[PDB]
């Protein structure tokens, strides 16, 4: 049971780090639309 | 599909641990008891 | 890419459907009857038995967009009818690198070698290097503050 | 020892397709960033 | 961890082939045998 309990263990990390991926994505496509926003605002 | 294969490895050394403490049971007993029923005089009894 | 990504999805799914099942543990009477009861035909009705294209094109100046019709039917652009449309590439990606090459946005001081590939790739942009007809920067719009 | 083959296989297959998929987007942030680029010159 | 687990699945898979081998060929001896008879025929008893 350990091996599959490593399994387990690896997948639910590989999930996590898969999830903390896309959110660090969205972030940045956030950060880089309101940095978009503001030098519109800056020429408008 | 690796919860499957968990479940897959854990009956299958399940399966294997009940059939070596059957053979070590069977090794501890003298001879190989069997259950059997016959009515008749001394003869050989059928195997279950 | 949009498409050879959709298709790459839809093989990694259906390969995923084949391990989880290997292992678990016909308007033509449509048409007649319209023709019949309605006995009135129109140019917007032909072009809606095909997928059509919708470009807008919108503006902070006024909320409304500029929704563009192309036919289907023929190989204008925009159609889809026989392959890949047009699709305006291969003209720049080339400029990107050749202003990314010196980290320089202007190409007028650029190097003797870019210079010669952007005159080879662009006919049109040899008139520009040569400095002919001169004319104070780029202003389109002169005719107002000249007349 | 079948078994363990289309495992590896498996294996190797997913580990290419993740791969693909960091060059595939490696290849669009390029392309933003490039598009990027070409608008601040149309602005400059 | 996967190829270690593999190696051990075949090891123990090897293991019990082997156990349940000598179990088959160590129940196949009984030695019974049954005590001395009255002279079988008559020339010749059944002895040991």
């Amino acid at each position: 049971l350990g091996a599959l309990a490593l399994l387990s263990q690896a997948c639910r990390r590989m999930i996590d780090n898969v999830r903390y991926t896309r959110k660090l994505l969205m972030d940045h496509t956030e950060d880089i639309f309101q940095g978009l926003g503001y030098v519109k605002l800056l020429l408008d | 599909v690796l919860d499957s294969l968990e479940t897959a490895a854990a009956e299958a050394e399940e399966a294997d641990a009940q059939s070596e403490e059957c053979t070590r049971t069977e090794i501890i007993r003298n001879e190989s008891i069997h259950p059997e029923v016959q009515i008749a005089k001394n003869d050989a009894p059928l195997q279950y | 890419a949009e498409t050879r990504i959709q298709e790459n999805n839809r093989d990694v799914l259906e390969l995923i459907k084949r391990a989880v099942n290997i292992v678990n543990s016909l308007m033509e009477w449509f048409d007649i009857c319209y023709a019949q009861l309605v006995s009135g035909d129109t140019p917007a009705d032909f072009w809606k038995r095909r997928p059509l294209s919708i470009v807008p094109r919108h503006y902070a100046e006024s909320p409304s967009p500029l929704i563009v019709v192309s036919y289907n039917g023929s190989s204008a652009w925009g159609g889809r009818i026989t392959g890949s449309p047009i699709l305006y590439h291969s003209a720049q990606a080339i400029i990107d690198a050749a202003c990314i090459n010196a980290r320089v946005d202007n190409p007028q001081s650029l190097h003797v070698t870019a210079r010669q590939e952007l005159v080879a790739r662009l006919p049109f942009l040899a008139n520009v290097l040569n400095n002919q007809t001169p004319l104070p920067a780029f202003k389109p719009g002169a005719e107002m503050f000249l007349n």
